């Protein structure tokens, strides 16, 4: 359910 | 106009060849166009923005860039020894925490928001969004962006950092996008970049030199560094009017220097983001 930063 | 020992990615994305050192640029640098900066902030008061940036939306209990992350993507777009275009408006978005990690529905939020909120500013020369974030696959944060493409705002992506292919992550694989890949000082596809036949274009990713928290600077490497590279290049090709929002990437990978990468696997576009300028 959650992205990141990259 | 050129400048003098600037970072090495700036000068890349002006230059035929590797190992440059000015950054030639056409003096209305962007000025008229409006990037969002959709990530875990933006440090406005940092000197090296001028005035120019400021938050316009949070979905936390706070909209000041406590992670770095954002203000150092922002820095790349449009700080003023750093940046792309160096008289773009910057606006920040906080759609992270400043842990780095945020929910795809916050995530989501933030894209359309952007779509609206452009409608309530002055972007005569064209809009365009930096989305330095990523998960696994998801239609609906697909769907987000290409909303926010279709509506007119050029949307950047960065392509993630798994080495492997970016069909399988989000929103990167949305194929209206522009979906942005890492290279290194020496022309090569930096080691951790994703890859594959949703890349769109490749630009510098390793040891970029931006703007950080604490009015201060630092060095970090990520396919996050190369989209506000390729986001703030939209921006000054808007303002020229060479291209539109919509047409944007299609013009840069059709201009870009194509042929210089190594360590590209066959079946992933070989182009580098190139800003054709000539004094
Ligand atoms: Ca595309």
């Amino acid at each position: 359910a959650a992205a990141s930063v990259k | 106009a050129a400048q003098t020992n600037a970072p090495w990615g700036l000068a890349r994305i002006s230059s035929t060849s590797p190992g440059t050192s000015t950054y030639y640029y056409d003096e209305s640098a962007g000025q008229g166009s409006c990037v969002y900066v959709i990530d875990t902030g933006i440090e406005a008061s940092h000197p090296e923005f001028e005035g120019r940036a400021q938050m316009v939306k949070t979905y936390y209990y706070s909209s000041r860039d406590g992670n770095g992350h954002g203000t150092h993507c922002a820095g790349t777009v449009g700080s003023r020894t750093y940046g792309v275009a160096k008289k773009t408006q910057l606006f920040g978005v906080k759609v992270l925490d400043d842990n780095g990690s945020g929910q795809y529905s916050t995530i989501i939020a933030g894209m359309d928001f952007v779509a609206s909120d452009k409608n309530n500013r002055n972007c005569p020369k064209g809009v365009v969004a930096s989305l330095s974030l990523g998960g696994g696959y998801s239609s609906s944060v697909n769907s987000a962006a290409a909303r926010l493409q279709s509506s007119g705002v050029m949307v950047a992506v960065a392509a993630g950092n798994n080495n492997a292919d970016a069909r399988n992550y989000s929103p990167a694989s949305e194929p209206s996008v522009c979906t942005v890949g890492a290279s290194d000082r020496y022309d090569r596809r930096s080691s951790f970049s994703n890859y594959g036949s949703v890349l769109d274009i490749f630009g510098p990713g390793t040891d970029i030199l931006s703007t950080w928290i604490g009015g201060s600077t630092r060095s970090i490497s990520g396919t996050s560094m190369a989209t506000p590279h390729v986001a703030g290049l939209a921006a000054y090709l808007m303002t020229l009017g060479k291209t539109t929002a919509a047409s944007a990437c299609r013009y840069i990978a059709d201009t870009a220097n194509k042929g210089d990468l190594s360590n590209i696997p066959f079946g992933t576009v070989n182009l580098l983001a190139y800003n054709n300028y000539q004094a």
